[PDB]
């Protein structure tokens, strides 16, 4: 819950910190659930598949990938990061998976089973960067507004 | 209490014991096979205060075997071993 008052006409800001409120106005605020749709479950190693998903409260993303130890960063894109519309919905089609530099990347290019998560871009840094951090531990990316999904890549099929 | 083969293919709950503030701070609970390969992750954090949080797991796609569960606060790690199983004795 959180409120908003309204002072008497005339007060100065400064001053204002002292005398009761006027009146005042309260409401609830609750978090928002992001989440990813398409990368789940099995995958082909090497094949193009697009990304989609919600991102509710937030205005940019970012994409890990992780096994048995920290989440590493997917180079997607320049900034590393996806907007989000008015419609708290992000999306990022045909991309190549096992085609990018990061570690994440190298892990995924490997048969087997892993976990690929979604983050909030401004909770990804860590340190005041500018951009999305490369490597998030477990506590990280757990804190922040987060989510994962099981993940099993698998050999080409002719 | 104490440890109680799960048969596969229900929901599971584990109990445990923290200090930490719920609001601010967060378990990471991370489930693994034999081999070691991820078969489950939850997190959680909601506990009054009496210090009991609760996390339950699915064990549909579980195997049979002595599965490791790790809990995580951030600061220390415990570790656990459970006995998955098809069907339980009752």
């Amino acid at each position: 819950e959180v409120d908003l008052e309204v002072y008497d006409a005339g007060v100065s800001a400064t001053a204002a910190v002292g005398q009761d409120a006027t009146n005042d106005i309260t409401l609830t605020i609750e978090e928002g659930g992001t989440t990813l749709s398409s990368p789940t479950g099995q995958y082909v190693v090497g094949s193009e598949v697009d990304i989609n998903g919600t991102a509710t409260s937030s205005d940019s993303v970012a994409i890990y990938v992780r096994d048995d130890g920290d989440w590493q960063l997917l180079e997607i894109g320049g900034d590393n990061e996806i907007s989000v519309d008015s419609d708290d919905t992000f999306e990022e089609e045909d991309i190549a998976l096992s085609g990018l530099s990061g570690d994440g990347s190298s892990i995924l290019s490997l048969t087997g089973t892993y976990r690929i998560g979604v983050i909030d871009a401004s909770d990804a840094d860590v340190g005041g960067d500018g951009s999305v951090d490369d490597s998030l531990t477990t506590s990280e990316f757990t804190s922040g507004v987060s989510s994962s999904n099981s993940i099993r890549v698998t050999d080409q099929a002719l | 209490a104490g440890i109680n083969p799960v048969a596969t293919g229900e929901t599971m709950v584990i109990a445990g014991s923290t200090n930490l503030k719920p609001d601010d701070n967060t378990i990471s609970i991370e489930v693994t096979n034999e081999d070691g390969t991820s078969v489950a992750l939850e997190d959680t954090d909601e506990w009054n205060n009496d210090g009991q949080w609760m996390v339950e797991i699915d064990t549909t796609d579980f195997e049979t075997g002595t599965f490791t569960v790790e809990a995580d606060d951030g600061d220390n790690t415990d570790t656990v071993n459970v006995e998955v199983v098809s069907e339980r004795e009752d």
